[PDB]
């Protein structure tokens, strides 16, 4: 079951390559593509990213994207950066000016095919293509809008497979342009529709995890993308891994997916630790669990007291006691029972891999579907209307050819999301 | 959508281009105004100093028909 990865913008690369970069050492793959680890676990389903080629060399099943070539040629002269297929490297010259319409419509529209003749070179290798994951931004332009547009026509060439995706939202503490609000309810409007499975990866949760927990008195992207890549390694764990649970995208989604539009995940991840920083002390189980369900782990803004779990997904890492972990993961429920809905029966489910990540003697990677999530896209509401209602920065946008009435659409497919998640707080 | 996606970036070049259209036009309404008004300015100004001089013509012919 092949998984087809891509990456999308600036942040897309950024967090793409970390991305490539850690898996790559978990799985013992060299900057050469060259396997030289110690165990066969690692090998097993390495299928699943990798493609396999001449001398036993793994190449990454990726995609690079982008309307500029700055970040790109930034990847390919990065550690890892000659591990990816030179030939999967598409990208303009133009650049989409943190702007939507440019990425979606203009500058982007312009590119996307290109794209999708690489997408469609790599889908033909596949044995058995579960789908695809894409890495980007919300607040940009080229992965934001680019990104949903190459999502739409990804669905229309393939529409009985799994689109899954890694969305950075934009955050006032973490910020490049004003318009990030426009970019990412617009985005929002495009992954409700056309994605089964969205990890909402919070710029601001990642700042505030950065200053208040990790004591970084001022974060660099850098930073933020150390915590990303630990998140992203662990909610594809089960993906890479031999195990039962939430092995391939599908049965994921059948399992966190209660109703369609509802699949907006929160990560989250323990423990958390800096860049450099190194941890002498193992945490123990009670401890994982603790941490790992505590808001200053999530990888999202979000209060989950606010709301309710509809669906959980857990995976610890390393070596430790598979009974302490079923007690300690029974142990968070049924203190905690009604902060999961009664209407879904055992909706919590657990996985264990030997394999810790580089750096810890064992982790948690959590990820949930709570109705508090509603929270990040009020904020981005909220940001959205106060500039709309003077129709503040749109002369960027209807330069391009779009009209108000998109946005006004976009605005309210997202306070429709809002209420949906609402209606389910209170059931 | 696809059929939006068109419309789109058919009104951004539309719109452009009718942009690019108005100031050509304008600018060259405006050279052709200001072309006939300086002309207009200058040919009043010859005619009143051309009737100067058929005014001393007047003048030297009413000396000869002085004697
Ligand atoms: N976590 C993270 N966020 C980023 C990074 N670069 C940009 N962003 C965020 O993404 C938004 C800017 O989008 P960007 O990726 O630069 O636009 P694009 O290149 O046109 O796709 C802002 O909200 C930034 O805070 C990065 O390296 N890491
Ligand atoms: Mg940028």
């Amino acid at each position: 079951r092949e998984i087809v990865h891509i990456q999308a913008g600036q942040c897309g690369n950024q967090i793409g390559a970390k991305f490539w970069e850690v898996i790559s050492d978990e799985h013992g793959i060299d900057p050469t593509g060259s396997y030289h680890g110690d165990s066969d676990l690692q090998l097993e389903r390495i299928n699943v990213y990798y493609n396999e080629a001449t001398g036993n060399k793994y190449v990454p099943r990726a995609i690079l994207v982008d309307l500029e070539p700055g970040t790109m040629d930034s990847v390919r002269s990065g550690p890892f950066g000659q591990i990816f297929r030179p030939d999967n490297f598409v990208f303009g010259q133009s650049g989409a000016g943190n702007n939507w319409a440019k990425g979606h419509y203009t500058e982007g529209a312009e590119l996307v095919d290109s794209v999708l003749d690489v997408v469609r070179k790599e889908s033909e290798s596949c044995d058995c293509l579960q789908g695809f994951q894409l890495t980007h931004s919300l607040g940009g332009g080229t992965g934001s809008g680019m990104g949903t547009l190459l999502i739409s026509k990804i669905r229309e060439e393939y529409p009985d497979r799994i689109m899954n995706t890694f969305s950075v939202m934009p955050s006032p503490k973490v910020s490049d342009t004003v318009v990030e609000p426009y970019n990412a309810t617009l985005s929002v409007h495009q992954l409700v529709e056309n994605t089964d499975e969205t990890y909402c990866i919070d710029n601001e949760a990642l700042y505030d995890i950065c200053f208040r927990t990790l004591k970084l008195t001022t974060p660099t992207y850098g930073d933020l993308n150390h915590l990303v890549s630990a998140t992203m390694s662990g909610v594809t764990t089960c993906l890479r891994f031999p195990g039962q649970l939430n092995a391939d995208l599908r049965k994921l989604a059948v399992n966190m997916v209660p109703f369609p539009r509802l699949h907006f995940f929160m990560p989250g991840f323990a423990p958390l630790t800096s860049r450099g920083s190194q941890q002498y002390r193992a945490l123990t189980v009670p401890e994982l669990t603790q941490q790992m369900f505590d808001s200053k782990n999530m990888m999202a803004a979000c209060d989950p007291r606010h709301g309710r779990y509809l669906t959980v997904a857990a995976i610890f890492r390393g070596r430790m006691s598979m009974k302490e972990v079923d007690e300690q993961m029974l142990n968070v429920q049924n203190k905690n029972s009604s902060y999961f809905v009664e209407w879904i029966p055992n909706n919590v489910k657990t996985a264990v891999c030997d394999i810790p990540p580089r750096g810890l003697k064992m982790s948690a990677t959590f990820i949930g579907n709570s109705t508090a999530i509603q929270e990040l896209f009020k904020r981005i509401s909220e940001q959205f209307t106060a500039m709309f209602r003077r129709k503040a920065f749109l002369h960027w946008y209807t330069g391009e050819g779009m009209d108000e009435m998109e946005f006004t659409e976009a605005e309210s497919n997202m306070n429709d999301l809002v209420s949906e998640y609402q209606q389910y707080q209170d059931a | 959508k696809r059929e939006h996606e068109r419309e789109v970036i058919q009104k951004a070049i539309e719109e452009n281009n009718n942009f690019i259209k108005m100031a050509k036009e304008k600018l060259a309404q405006k050279m052709e105004s200001n072309k006939e008004n300086r002309e207009a300015h200058l040919a009043a100004m010859l005619e009143r100093l051309q009737e100067k001089d058929k005014h001393a013509e007047e003048v030297r012919k009413n000396k000869e028909l002085k004697e």
